[PDB]
C-alpha cells in the first residue's frame, strides 16, 4: 500500500502558522496525482483545503487560498501544506492524501490545536484493582493519565500484548484547562496477584514516555 | 460551487440489517461520486467511486449506484465493525465532501457494571486526589452519574468522557472523575457515584471510604 | 503431434500489466493439464463449468491463456459478476465464463525496495469493459463538465496509475501472477485433452 507519514507540530499559537509535512512511500511524487490536504473538526465534517501537482501547480479550497501554501519536493518524495495567521476555527485532525479525482491514500492525520497555552506533560496514576476477590470474577483496573496539554497521549498495556477488554477514553479539559483521561481494562480476579499490567503512556508533543505498573492495594 | 447532502445524518440499526444512505448533489455530477468509512480515530477508507465500482480489498456487502443528482449506498447486511459516519464526495468540479452520515449499532439493553477507584498515594504526594468512577460495557448510551461527599450532593467537580460504541459487542463504556485537592479530599470520609441506567431497576452507587 | 506450449505463459520472465493484460492462443495441440492441476505452486485454482480434472477428457475449439500481475486482494475480481475496479476497467469476465482462474503469490519476483514501479491499472473509464476487452489507451479522462481536449488538470486525471509493490507489503497488497484459461465450443476441436 501507498503510505503518507505525517509531521510537524500540532500545537499552533493564534496567528502563529501551522506547517505540516507527508513522507510518500510505495508511490512517486512524480505522478499524475495532486497531493492534497483535507481537515476534520466537530460540525464541519471533511473539509477539502487543496492539492498541488508535482509540477507545482495548486487547486485551493477559494475560503482558505489566502491563507494557504503547499509545495512538493520530489528528490525528498514529499509535499507540505502551510497555513498561515490561524485562528481557533483552525483547529481540527488535519490529513495528507493522494488524490486523483479520489483520495485513495490517506495519512494518519495530525491533531492541531491553535492555542496559547503551554505544552504540559501528564502524570500517571494508577487505578488500582481492588477485587483480589472470588475466582471467575472480574477485577478492572486502569491507569489516570491527569493534567496534560496538548492532544495527543497514547495508552498501551504490557507493550501491546493486552488489547481485549481495554477502554481508553476520551480526553476531557479539566477546569484547570489541562487534558485528562483514564484506560482501564477488566481481568480475570485470579490472576491478580501473579500476573504484571502495565500501562505504556506516551505524549510525544512533551517527550513524556512512562510505564506505570498497577498492582493490587491492600492493607 | 456543487455541493452535496445526506440523509439521514444518522441512523441507528441492528445488527444484519440493510442500510441505505442518500447523496444528493446540487446540480448534475455524471458519475464522478466516491463514498468513503470513516471509524473513530482513523482516516477515512474508500469505498466506492465512479457511483459504483468498489475500490480493491473492499467487503461485498458495500455497494453504490446512483447517476446525475440522486446517489446510493448500501451495506446490504451491517456488522458490528461497520459503526461509522460514511461520506460521499465528487470530482466533478472542486472538491466536496457531504455532511456524513452517523451509523450506530441498535442492540439489546445491558445494565453497565460500575467499579470505583481510590486516588492512588502517588497523587495524593502530589497534592490532589481523583476518584474514578467505571460504567463497564452497558447500552443503550444514556446514564446518568451524581456524586455524593459525605451523603452531600457535589456538583462543579466531575468531568464525564464516553467511549464510542464498541466494534465487536456494540457496547458503551464511561468514566465520571471527582477531583480534589488534597486537603478538600482530607476534609471528607464517603465518596460516592451514584449511577441511573435503563437497565437498572434503580439506581445503584459505589463508594470509597478514605482511610478504611 | 505436439504439447501445447503452458510453460511459456505460467513461466514466462515478465508479465503484463493488468490494463495490457496478455492473451495467448492454444491451437492445433494436445493439452496436458496435468502438469497445471498436479502443481503446488498455486495458490488459487478455480474453475467454472468443468471439472478441473476432467479437461484431459474434453475437447474445445478455441483454448485461450491470459496473463497479467495484479494484487492479492483483487484476485477475488478474476470472476463473473464482480464489479470492482479490475473488474469493471481492467479484466472482465463473462457470466457464462468456462476456464480456470490460476493464481500465485509472485512477490520475490514482481516486488522492488523501492515503492514506484512499473505495474499499472486502470483507474478510470467512461464505461465498463465488455467481457475480455482490452483498453491500452492513455486519454485524459474526462470528471467534470468541460472536455478535457488532451490537457491534464483539475478533474481531467491521466487514467493508468501504479501498484506501490513493495517487498514489505502485506500478502493482500502483494503482486499475484494470474492466469485464466479460457475453453470455448463454438467448428472443428483442435485443443483436446490426452484422454
Ligand atoms: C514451470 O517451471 C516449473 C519448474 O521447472 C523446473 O525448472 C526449470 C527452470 C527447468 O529446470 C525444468 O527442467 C524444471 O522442471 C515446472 O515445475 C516442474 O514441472 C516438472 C514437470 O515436468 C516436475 O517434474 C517438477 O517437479 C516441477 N518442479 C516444480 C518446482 O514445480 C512447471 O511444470 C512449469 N510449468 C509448466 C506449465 O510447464
Ligand atoms: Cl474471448
Amino acid at each position: 500500500q501507498v503510505q503518507l507519514q505525517q509531521s510537524g507540530p500540532g500545537l499552533v499559537k493564534p496567528s502563529g502558522t501551522l506547517s505540516l509535512t507527508c513522507a510518500v512511500s510505495g508511490a512517486s511524487i512524480s505522478s499524475g496525482d495532486w497531493w492534497s490536504w483535507v481537515r476534520q473538526s466537530p460540525g464541519r465534517g471533511l473539509e477539502w483545503i487543496g492539492g498541488i501537482f508535482h509540477s507545482g501547480t495548486t487547486n485551493y479550497s477559494p475560503s482558505l487560498k489566502s491563507r494557504v501554501t503547499m509545495s512538493v519536493d520530489q528528490p525528498k518524495n514529499q509535499f507540505s501544506l502551510h497555513l498561515t495567521s490561524v485562528t481557533a476555527a483552525d483547529t481540527a485532525v488535519y490529513y495528507c492524501a493522494r488524490m486523483r479525482g479520489i483520495f485513495d491514500y490517506w495519512g494518519q492525520g495530525t491533531l492541531v490545536t491553535v492555542s496559547s497555552a503551554s505544552t504540559k506533560g501528564p502524570s500517571v496514576f494508577p487505578l488500582a484493582p481492588s477485587s483480589k476477590s472470588t475466582s471467575g470474577g472480574t477485577a478492572a483496573l486502569g491507569c489516570l493519565v491527569k493534567d496534560y496539554f496538548p492532544e495527543p497521549v497514547t495508552v498501551s498495556w504490557n507493550s501491546g500484548a493486552l488489547t481485549s477488554g481495554v477502554h481508553t477514553f476520551p480526553a476531557v479539559l479539566q477546569s484547570s484547562g489541562l487534558y485528562s483521561l483514564s484506560s482501564v481494562v477488566t481481568v480475570p480476579s485470579s490472576s491478580l496477584g501473579t500476573q504484571t499490567y502495565i500501562c505504556n503512556v506516551n505524549h510525544k508533543p512533551s517527550n513524556t514516555k512512562v510505564d506505570k505498573k498497577v498492582e493490587p492495594k491492600s492493607c | 460551487d456543487i455541493q452535496l447532502t445526506q440523509s439521514p445524518s444518522s441512523l441507528s440499526v441492528s445488527v444484519g440489517d440493510r442500510v441505505t444512505i442518500t447523496c444528493r448533489a446540487s446540480q448534475a455530477i455524471s458519475n464522478s461520486l466516491a463514498w468513503y468509512q470513516q471509524k473513530p480515530g482513523k482516516a477515512p477508507k474508500l469505498l466506492l467511486y465512479a457511483a459504483s465500482t468498489l475500490e480493491s480489498g473492499v467487503p461485498s456487502r458495500f455497494s453504490g449506484s446512483g447517476s446525475g443528482t440522486d446517489f446510493t449506498l448500501t451495506i446490504s447486511s451491517l456488522q458490528p465493525e461497520d459503526f461509522a459516519t460514511y461520506y460521499c464526495q465528487h470530482y466533478y468540479s472542486t472538491p466536496f465532501f457531504g455532511g456524513g452520515t452517523k451509523v450506530e449499532i441498535k442492540r439489546t439493553v445491558a445494565a453497565p457494571s460500575v467499579f470505583i477507584f481510590p486516588p492512588s498515594d502517588e497523587q495524593l504526594k502530589s497534592g490532589t486526589a481523583s476518584v474514578v468512577c467505571l460504567l463497564n460495557n452497558f447500552y443503550p448510551r444514556e446514564a446518568k452519574v451524581q456524586w455524593k461527599v459525605d451523603n452531600a450532593l457535589q456538583s462543579g467537580n466531575s468531568q464525564e468522557s464516553v467511549t464510542e460504541q464498541d466494534s465487536k459487542d456494540s457496547t458503551y463504556s464511561l468514566s465520571s472523575t471527582l477531583t480534589l485537592s488534597k486537603a478538600d479530599y482530607e476534609k471528607h470520609k464517603v465518596y460516592a457515584c451514584e449511577v441511573t441506567h435503563q437497565g437498572l431497576s434503580s439506581p445503584v452507587t459505589k463508594s470509597f471510604n478514605r482511610g478504611e | 503431434t505436439n504439447l501445447c506450449p503452458f510453460g511459456e505463459v505460467f513461466n514466462a520472465t515478465r508479465f503484463a500489466s493488468v490494463y495490457a493484460w496478455n492473451r495467448k492462443r492454444i491451437s492445433n495441440c494436445v493439452a496436458d493439464y496435468s502438469v497445471l492441476y498436479n502443481s503446488a505452486s498455486f495458490s488459487t485454482f478455480k474453475c467454472y463449468g468443468v471439472s478441473p480434472t476432467k479437461l484431459n477428457d474434453l475437447c474445445f475449439t478455441n483454448v485461450y491463456a491470459d496473463s497479467f500481475v495484479i494484487r492479492g486482494d483483487e484476485v477475488r475480481q478474476i470472476a463473473p459478476g464482480q464489479t470492482g475496479k479490475i473488474a469493471d476497467y481492467n479484466y472482465k469476465l463473462p457470466d457464462d465464463f468456462t476456464g480456470c482462474v490460476i493464481a500465485w503469490n509472485s512477490n520475490n519476483l514482481d516486488s522492488k525496495v523501492g515503492g514506484n514501479y512499473n505495474y499499472l491499472y486502470r483507474l478510470f473509464r467512461k464505461s465498463n469493459l465488455k467481457p475480455f476487452e482490452r483498453d491500452i489507451s492513455t486519454e485524459i479522462y474526462q470528471a467534470g463538465s468541460t472536455p478535457c481536449n488532451g490537457v491534464e488538470g483539475f478533474n481531467c486525471y491521466f487514467p493508468l496509475q501504479s501498484y506501490g509493490f513493495q517487498p514489505t507489503n502485506g500478502v493482500g497488497y502483494q503482486p499475484y501472477r494470474v492466469v485464466v484459461l479460457s475453453f470455448e465450443l463454438l467448428a472443428p476441436a483442435t485443443v483436446c485433452g490426452p484422454k
